DNA sequence: TGGAGAATCCCGGTGCCGAGGCCGCTCAATTGGTCGTAGACAGCTCTAGCACCGCTTAAACGCACGTACGCGCTGTCCCCCGCGTTTTAACCGCCAAGGGGACTACTCCCTAGTCTCCAGGCACGTGTCAGA
DNA sequence: TCTGACACGTGCCTGGAGACTAGGGAGTATCCCCTTGGCGGTTAAAACGCGGGGGACAGCGCGTACGTGCGTTTAAGCGGTGCTAGAGCTGTCTACGACCAATTGAGCGGCCTCGGCACCGGGATTCTCCA
């Protein structure tokens, strides 16, 4: 049949998901994660829809920026594959612990 | 009502792949996903803790959008589009 | 006419005016020329100074609560929570008063349904003190008039009684647990019920 | 009296001088607020709004869209150097990112 | 209170056949509020440094030179001084 | 010019009695006290402006300490502030 | 006629100037009104933070066998504690120096 | 004129040794001089803005401290 | 005799991470500060404490940058730092577009 | 190098949902006047910043040697991409319950304002003890 | 073993504390929209398996570029003198901004309408990989 070489569909996904404006994580699992994180701080807590939407937008933008820095750390080490040490280096240089 | 446990697995592996595709990553290792889940959990704890503090200062039970916006502007991550 | 009460009935203490003000039809005359024929089902009693939940606790003489201490049976509308109102009426002596809580109508429900709006079932049309204030076109201008004079609202004589605990005052103090809300037994139109206090 | 002229009308501005004066007076910034400060700050705000909106309109025209969506504002901010420097710690909601694929990831 | 009609007026002054969406107007409202908060806080801090209890056009002018980058600061000073000169002469 | 130098003397002699201090160390501690004071006061001002309150009270300072200070530091600072406020309001 | 002038820091049991914190809060343009317990609370928080810094700095000075707190001791005190390093991450201490850190790949085998 | 060459190669080597650097390239020094020039340009420009707001011909330590505080580089020990 | 290449560097790392002295000379840094400030305003006086504050800030910034540069060099399986390490460490923190 | 097949772009039609204009009103901006007071302006002091010379000496610079390290090439084998099939639960719609928040009078305590006074805190002389 | 920077004692001064009042800011006082929980069909998407290919990674040679050492230069650094811009404080006076009363008009909520754009479908045009 037909089969694409490894990396063509990845570049197509890069173009497709950099052209779009959507939120990439599914809404209900992120909402449930927000509930289970907030239940460790104060019980019987309610959330508006816009608060969960704001948390999702901020977290997705933070993860996209972290993945850009992670990709540049991978390119610096003569690699095209991102690894946990890349994320650790990016967070260490940014000052996050 | 009940207790919620192990909801970090809802941040699936294709979701992390799609967020890395937007970040321009061509090839992703298999150990990336757990680190991304931990990073997201740390970030969400740091933002939701400040949002809960802003909510408890106002003597309310509901977390509004402005509480999250103030909790993000606290951390130098100002968000445009949810009031301000 | 003969179907109007005088000032002789209102010379009662706090708890009998809580008890003997049941089954009397509260009829309000709004200026369209129509009647309401609404009979009340439950009342509440505030003793005044010794009652910790009353507005006149410890000899309070605020100018807002001024239509109480000149004669028994003086009507007193008081504003609550911004727009809502409540129906207090004084008893014999200073401080003692009874509050109107809930009523059921036999006719005129269409006019009160129209006037209720600024989802509209008969069970929740006037099940509440602010609900009956908003269903009777009662404003803050009714404080200057009594119960038994001229052409405004009065009462009509009609043809078991269960005492329930206080709900909405909090679990504090010493006078917040006395049974003073007397309501009719078996009625499904009661706003605040007590399934454990019905067995005496 | 005379005809009531808005301070924005005599300052040649569309942004409100009086609202900026009220927000400076009620913002607990200083005990006194001068007369020229709301005029000056309304001019600065009008200039920055015009600079973002011109590039956002150009980005909407390049996408064959009459209306301005958040993506056009993001493309306006992140393509200008000075606006991206001013808004470097700002996330625009429903804005996405710039299309940027690295040279070593593209095939030869 | 929002800056919606003023942003729409500026948009029709700049791009007369281009509209805007509600989310874009919310973002522009947030941008105007953020820049106002930045410049007003900088001017308050500058007045607190120099023992002054007033905020004048000079305070906002050096606050704009502190906050905005180069060409943005120069041009924002240009229309700010133009607006102050037009306000004092009319 | 007023400073916090004699109070740093008092705290240091309370907790490290046979230990001196230099002038540059006092400049650093005075700048540290001023920085933390400005941080907590600005956070309390923001908390008052968000809730449409024109008064800064002990609740806003407590919430500012919870927002700014890290965990165990925040817990112990809230404990010390609550002890000081209860001791101040108890004695008249 | 007037009673004994008892300071507010003695009422609060504190050492920082509650009166100076109140005056600095009133003139700092933070709010129109300033409550009574806010200077007491803020002075207590500042005194606790000063006490923690001086504990760790005196410990660092005693470890280096000298009885005087120098800025190197304050830098070691701040950076050797995780929470004080988190609070003072964007802070440069003058005459402060750095921690002795050599990575494992730089040390000889 | 010049004056960036006064930040000499042993000074950059000493700063790298304080940072923990074991071996340094020969192209590090010009890049470090450029980065130091950019940082000093930003802080000095902000300090001159604070000085010229106060109608002074003298740049003080207060202006440098406030210029550093604006960039997130708060510096204790000089009166901040 | 002659020492091995690297042990004098380790000795310098150990002896320069204990001292708190200032590593750039005073007069060249003062001349650099005046040369930079000549572009902004003409005939500026300088306090000595201003130049000392600028020196402390510049030395701290360069030492932190060299720490991040060393992390980037170790990440790419090197011990020799290169300008690409400096550029990566400045781009991750946001100092370079 | 040509050609098959998948993906992507272009064009035409449809419908809906929200931007955009109109209108009444009401709340906040404008106008006019008054009243203190912050700050502009001139002047004087004296502080500290700059300009310059000498010297001595630690640091910088140029050069030589060489060995450690960056870097290009090579082999391998592990891990991840691409794709197909199967299974899970996310998304949508509807509905009911119940706590939680809008909401505005009221009324009371608390905090600004002001006078007085006095003692804590700041500037300055003294010896004195830790660190080079 | 010296010496200079910090601890200690003294005098004045100014701002913080006691004390009283005014008034305004904040706490408190049922009901209805908002959020949450559940049910249920639908299907979009996640999850698992498997082949294979290509990239991470270890090994190796080599060639050169920094490290280190040493002689020579050079200008930082310290001391000292001299001088004048300019910070810093004070006094005076007046322009300017807070504050308030009356007026009025522009912005905001409510309401209604039609066009921009998302979507669907078919066909033309890249575009990627393999014999």
């Amino acid at each position: 049949p037909h089969r694409y070489r490894p990396g063509t569909v990845a570049l197509r996904e890069i173009r497709r998901y950099q052209k779009s404006t959507e939120l990439l994580i599914r809404k209900l699992p992120f909402q449930r994660l927000v509930r289970e994180i907030a239940q460790d701080f104060k019980t019987d807590l309610r959330f508006q829809s816009s608060a969960v939407m704001a948390l999702q937008e901020a977290s997705e933008a933070y993860l996209v920026g972290l993945f850009e820095d992670t990709n540049l750390c991978a390119i610096h080490a003569k690699r095209v594959t991102i690894m946990p040490k890349d994320i650790q280096l990016a967070r260490r240089i940014r000052g996050e612990r | 009502r009940k207790v919620l446990r192990d909801n970090i697995q809802g941040i699936t592996k294709p979701a992390i792949r799609r967020l890395a595709r937007r970040g321009g990553v061509k090839r992703i290792s298999g150990l990336i996903y757990e680190e991304t889940r931990g990073v997201l959990k740390v970030f969400l704890e740091n933002v939701i803790r400040d949002a809960v503090t802003y909510t408890e200062h106002a003597k309310r039970k509901t977390v509004t959008a402005m509480d999250v916006v103030y909790a993000l502007k606290r951390q130098g991550r100002t968000l445009y589009g949810f009031g301000g | 006419h003969l179907t109007r009460l005088g000032l002789e009935f209102f010379d009662q203490p706090a708890v009998p005016l809580a008890r003997a003000f049941l089954g009397q039809v509260l009829v309000r005359r709004l200026p369209n020329g129509t009647e309401l024929r609404g009979r009340i089902v439950e009342t509440e009693a505030y003793l005044g100074p010794e009652d910790e939940a009353a507005h006149s606790r410890g000899g309070r003489q605020t100018p807002r609560n001024r239509g109480m201490f000149m004669k028994p049976g003086t009507l007193y509308v008081y504003i609550i929570y911004g727009m809502y109102f409540c129906m207090n009426i004084s008893s014999q002596g200073d401080g003692a008063c009874v509050l109107l809580r809930a009523l059921e109508p036999l006719e005129g429900l269409e006019t009160m349904r129209q006037l209720r709006s600024t989802v509209l079932k008969d069970r929740e049309l006037c099940s509440g003190p602010s609900k009956l204030c908003q269903a009777l076109a009662i404003n803050k201008s009714f404080d200057q008039r009594d119960l038994a004079q001229d052409e405004a609202v009065w009462l009509e004589r009609g043809p078991a009684v269960v005492a329930a605990a206080r709900v909405g005052v909090g679990h504090a103090g010493e006078w917040a647990r006395k049974p003073l809300r007397f309501y009719v037994r078996g009625s499904p139109w009661v706003s605040v019920v007590d399934r454990v206090a019905e067995q005496d | 009296r005379a005809k009531a002229k808005t301070r924005s009308s005599r300052a040649g501005l569309q942004f409100p001088v009086g609202r900026v004066h009220r927000l400076l007076r009620k913002g607990n910034y200083a005990e006194r607020v001068g007369a020229g400060a709301p005029v000056y700050l309304a001019a600065v705000l009008e200039y920055l709004t015009a600079e973002i909106l011109e590039l956002a309109g150009n980005a909407a025209r390049d996408n064959k869209k009459t209306r301005i969506i958040p993506r056009h504002l993001q493309l306006a901010v992140r393509n200008d150097e000075e606006l991206n420097k001013l808004l470097g710690r700002v996330t625009i909601a429903q804005g996405g990112v710039l299309p940027n694929i690295q040279s070593v990831l593209l095939p030869k | 209170e929002s800056y919606a009609i003023y942003v729409y007026k500026v948009l029709k002054q700049v791009h007369p056949d281009t509209g805007i969406s509600s989310k874009a107007m919310s973002i522009m409202n947030s941008f105007v509020n953020d820049v106002f908060e930045r410049i007003a806080g900088e001017a308050s801090r500058l007045a607190h440094y120099n023992k002054r209890s007033t905020i004048t056009s000079r305070e906002i002018q050096t606050a704009v030179r502190l906050l905005l980058p180069g060409e943005l600061a120069k041009h924002a000073v240009s229309e700010g001084t133009k607006a102050v000169t037009k306000y004092t002469s009319a």
